RNA sequence: CUUUAAUGUUUGAUGUUCUAACGUUGACCCGUAAUCCGGGUUGCGGACAGUGUCUGGUGGGUAGUUUGACUGGGGCGGUCUCCUCCUAAAGAGUAACGGAGGAGCACGAAGGUUGGCUAAUCCUGGUCGGACAUCAGGAGGUUAGUGCAAUGGCAUAAGCCAGCUUGACUGCGAGCGUGACGGCGCGAGCAGGUGCGAAAGCAGGUCAUAGUGAUCCGGUGGUUCUGAAUGGAAGGGCCAUC
RNA sequence: AAUUCCUUGUCGGGUAAGUUCCGACCUGCACGAAUGGCGUAAUGAUGGCCAGGCUGUCUCCACCCGAGACUCAGUGAAAUUGAACUCGCUGUGAAGAUGCAGUGUACCCGCGGCAAGACGGAAAGACCCCGUGAACCUUUACUAUAGCUUGACACUGAACAU
RNA sequence: GUUUAUUAAAAACACAGCACUGUGCAAACACGAAAGUGGACGUAUACGGUGUGACGCCUGCCCGGUGCCGGAAGGUUAAUU
RNA sequence: GUAACGGGGCUAAACCAUGCACCGAAGCUGCGGCAGCGACGCUUAUGCGUUGUUGGGUAGGGGAGCGUUCUGUAAGCCUG
RNA sequence: AGGACCGAACCGACUAAUGUUGAAAAAUUAGCGGAUGACUUGUGGCUGGGGGUGAAAGGCCAAUCAAACCGGGAGAUAGCU
RNA sequence: UUUUGUAUAAUGGGUCAGCGACUUAUAUUCUGUAGCAAGGUUAACCGAAUAGGGGAGCCGAAGGGAAACCGAGUCUUAACU
């Protein structure tokens, strides 16, 4: 029947204009004192799926 | 003198390699910003056009060609960005 | 480690936060500063508390 | 495996050329002798040489 | 999704965001739609009536996509900057 | 105002009597020819015991499962992430249960800037005071120092003092480097607002490389972004952070 | 020593010679008092050792009587089997060759025997490792739970005194 | 005496005897969602469990640990309010 | 079981040096044939003068087919 | 008198040889143990699968037992062949 | 067949004949091809029923943002070179 969508893929990613997927970049959840701004400021912004993992994403989520 | 014996070792352990070294070589045509050189220290200076982060990585602040030179009374290599 | 952490808590009364690390025992004078404080874009005194 | 063994001798490496033993203040002919019966503890061909200017 | 065991990738990296639902009643209109309704006023019914947009929508913009080339008198949506420019070149007008 | 008489008054608790619930595997009568059962009379116990729901304890009596990998076969032993040198074959990278060492931090200053200064060691002379304390001169040349390992650096000092300080800033970031990816690093320059300096200028941490853990789930503070009829709010999101 | 490793402990007895046996010593790796200690008459298809008798158990086999094996007539299986015109040696080779190389030998085919090889036949190795396999078993492994037990509320009420 | 029918008959199991321990009778305990039944038409010289295993001489010290029994003062402690 | 040239055997039929022949593969060439791709003819239906190269192959990827039963064409056609 | 003695039936199964595609999916031959008892046996009944029963071996429960057999979940799953 | 590697003395098969292993359903993506083309197409169902009707709905023509919202722009930020 139905495939059905992966559901934390779909909470995770979106998708966009020509077909890249848009994620939120790791690592700023926790333990931030001991982060360095910079790296901060430079995580903060959504990022692109790479086309490694493209492959993954798009299986995962087939109505994206 | 059956099986074996048995030792353990004390050793076993290393880290990352960092993949220092000479980037860019002389001659090269860089985008400003460019990584030149990775080190440990200031093995190689800053020259002309040529900045020094704190990793004492150096980077080409001016579009140019690379350029070496033994340069300074304690004939230290010095990268240069030649103008282009 | 030894060192706790604390948060430096905006005077100009924005609520922003600045975090940091100090050595309680060590110094135990409270610990204040002048740093910027991009709610009101003014660099004003920051004093320590607890995270 | 399990590790690398112990030292148990310590050796010389020994190229072509190289001059093991040297002796002074001997005649010739029991420096020859003298030398024969240390080479014949040895692992090595070896030969006998004199002194010369250069 | 699977990895070999790995922390697969849509695990490693942090969710984001909420889904608005006031986005799933809201909707587009394209330049070109605004002849395709019926006698020349665009209200959000006759866009209904005309199956440009679904039934349940309930809020509706018109943007600069296509073109119009009739008087209409777009009543009760919003428009963009362009497409304002361009209804009021093609002689429309722009009710509240 | 850490006391009791209070008119007792509403009430827990305890204790003592009662009988009417309930128990009776006491006796007798009846259905009934029936040591089951039920009904009656009676004796005893009696709001106890026992059962239901909730709840704490105990619970291998019973049940479901877990009990890592590498490995010169497995076990035992050792190791598992990160940093430094060698192997590593003069770019990068490169294995072994290969050879050596370290990290799980520290610092409000050990950071920024301005100004200034230059070490180890030895010899000579000198009160206590010597092989080694402070003083003076010389030789020396960085054989020192670098908060902590080793390497590479460092005299313009990155080593040592002193003044003022908060750039151990906020939003970005051309261009690179490095990774399968997650990610990690370097970064001029732009905007705001600061520190030091007469100024040029330097400053978004420390001479550099270790000092660390993704996601989820939640906690705290902002943010009216959303807030299922409407107005709020709960909650959720975004930002900082545990 | 049903325990004792070193160890065939050492001493004595038994034997020509005794790692076993018997009696001792004590240096009990690592006995020990109801997961009983030390003895114990009788009992044992019980374990160890010794002697007399007796013998083909053996020196070392010999002969004989029967049932097969052997031949003839009748009936008539089985495991196994890639195909075979199915030799020895030396070497080579997935490392132990009927089959490759070199070489020697060997007319074709049965019958009775033997069992050295065909890594002979049987049984998808029981030992070993692996599987994020299974089962039963254990416990102060985790999580539960029957049972046992605690209190509250209910069936459940009265009087009185503190 | 019994035992691994079908590789182990034993030094194993049982045994009479001994000890500890539970149990006052609607007994403990066991089978059973419960009724009920066994124990037993028995009643502590009885019944269940555990260990040792005729008989003779005996059975020494330790209650720290783990259990079990007894205690209720104090600490911590659930539901409920 | 010779059994440390493969054997025969060899005093050169061994070793060294100089040479010139010859043997020697599915290599190269000759003849004939098929095919893939590319350029070029430029035809464009796969003939497309021609030409140059290419064609070992496991896992695997791509292209093209054979054949079998059944359905339509088929109340056709073949067949006592 | 006796869980007494010797020994046939009856019950067992200690040794050996045979057999090990057997005459037999545990027997035969020669010996062997108990043989008035905790014996043996006929007939009928009762106890059932996480359960029975067990003088205890994880033994037996229809040539099957560290959890019978039959049907179903079921084409369980099999990173293995 | 499995392997770095098999004549292997590693596995399988005595032989023949018949049967025996990449399928079906529904979704989603890519390719080829056919129709229509900023449009394409209908599903249940109705129907003299492979027609016709049915446009409910789906995909596409607009994206940015967590979101309000903005819109060929949008988001970040007080604002972007
Ligand atoms: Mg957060
Ligand atoms: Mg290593
Ligand atoms: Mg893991
Ligand atoms: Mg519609
Ligand atoms: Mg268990
Ligand atoms: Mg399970
Ligand atoms: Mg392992
Ligand atoms: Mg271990
Ligand atoms: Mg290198
Ligand atoms: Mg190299
Ligand atoms: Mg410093
Ligand atoms: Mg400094
Ligand atoms: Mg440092
Ligand atoms: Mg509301
Ligand atoms: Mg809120
Ligand atoms: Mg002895
Ligand atoms: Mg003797
Ligand atoms: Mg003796
Ligand atoms: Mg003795
Ligand atoms: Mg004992
Ligand atoms: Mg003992
Ligand atoms: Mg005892
Ligand atoms: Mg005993
Ligand atoms: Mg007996
Ligand atoms: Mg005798
Ligand atoms: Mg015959
Ligand atoms: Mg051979
Ligand atoms: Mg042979
Ligand atoms: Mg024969
Ligand atoms: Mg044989
Ligand atoms: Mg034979
Ligand atoms: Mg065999
Ligand atoms: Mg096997
Ligand atoms: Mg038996
Ligand atoms: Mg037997
Ligand atoms: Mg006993
Ligand atoms: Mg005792
Ligand atoms: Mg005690
Ligand atoms: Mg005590
Ligand atoms: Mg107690
Ligand atoms: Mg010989
Ligand atoms: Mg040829
Ligand atoms: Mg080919
Ligand atoms: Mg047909
Ligand atoms: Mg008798
Ligand atoms: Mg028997
Ligand atoms: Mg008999
Ligand atoms: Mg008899
Ligand atoms: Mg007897
Ligand atoms: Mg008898
Ligand atoms: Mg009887
Ligand atoms: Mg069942
Ligand atoms: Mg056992
Ligand atoms: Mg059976
Ligand atoms: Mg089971
Ligand atoms: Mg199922
Ligand atoms: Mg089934
Ligand atoms: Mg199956
Ligand atoms: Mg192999
Ligand atoms: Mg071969
Ligand atoms: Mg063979
Ligand atoms: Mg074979
Ligand atoms: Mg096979
Ligand atoms: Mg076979």
């Amino acid at each position: 029947p139905k495939i059905k969508t992966v559901r934390g893929a779909a909470k995770r990613f979106k998708k966009t204009g020509k077909g890249g997927f848009k994620h939120k970049h790791a690592n700023l959840r926790h333990i931030l004192t001991k982060k360095a701004t910079k790296r901060k400021r430079h995580l903060r912004p959504k990022a692109m799926v790479s086309k490694g993992d493209l492959g993954l994403v798009i299986a995962c989520l087939p109505y994206a | 003198a059956h099986k074996k014996a048995g030792g353990s070792t004390r050793n076993g352990r290393d880290s990352e390699a960092k993949r220092l070294g000479v980037k860019r070589f002389g001659g090269e045509s860089v985008l400003a910003g460019s990584i030149i050189v990775r080190q440990r220290g200031t093995k190689f200076h800053a020259g002309a056009n040529v900045g020094c982060g704190r990793d004492h990585t150096l980077f080409a602040k001016a579009d140019g060609k690379v350029k070496f030179e033994v340069k300074g009374p304690k004939n230290r290599k010095f990268i240069s960005i030649e103008a282009e | 480690g030894i060192r706790e952490k604390i948060k430096l808590v905006s005077s100009a009364g924005t609520g922003h936060f600045y975090t940091t690390t100090k050595n309680k025992r060590t110094k135990p004078e409270k610990l204040e500063l002048k740093k910027f404080d991009p709610v009101v874009r003014q660099h004003v005194i920051y004093k320590e508390a607890k995270i | 495996g399990k590790g690398k063994g112990n030292v148990e001798y310590w050796v010389a490496l020994i190229q072509p050329g190289k001059v093991l033993y040297e002796m002074d203040g001997v005649p010739e002919e029991l420096a020859r002798e003298a030398f024969k019966l240390a080479a014949a503890k040895l692992p090595i061909k070896t030969t006998f040489v004199t002194k010369t200017v250069m | 999704g699977f990895e070999g065991g790995q922390m697969p990738l849509y695990r490693r990296l942090p969710k984001f965001g909420f889904t608005s639902r006031k986005a799933a009643i809201t909707a587009e209109i394209r330049l070109s739609d605004l002849a395709k309704v019926e006698g020349g006023v665009v209200d959000l019914n006759t866009l209904k009536a005309a199956n440009i947009i679904g039934i349940q929508i309930e809020f509706a913009k018109v943007i600069l996509a296509g073109e119009v080339t009739t008087p209409v008198t777009v009543r009760g949506l919003r428009v963009t900057k362009g497409a304002r420019a361009a209804i009021e070149a093609a002689g429309g007008k722009i009710e509240e």
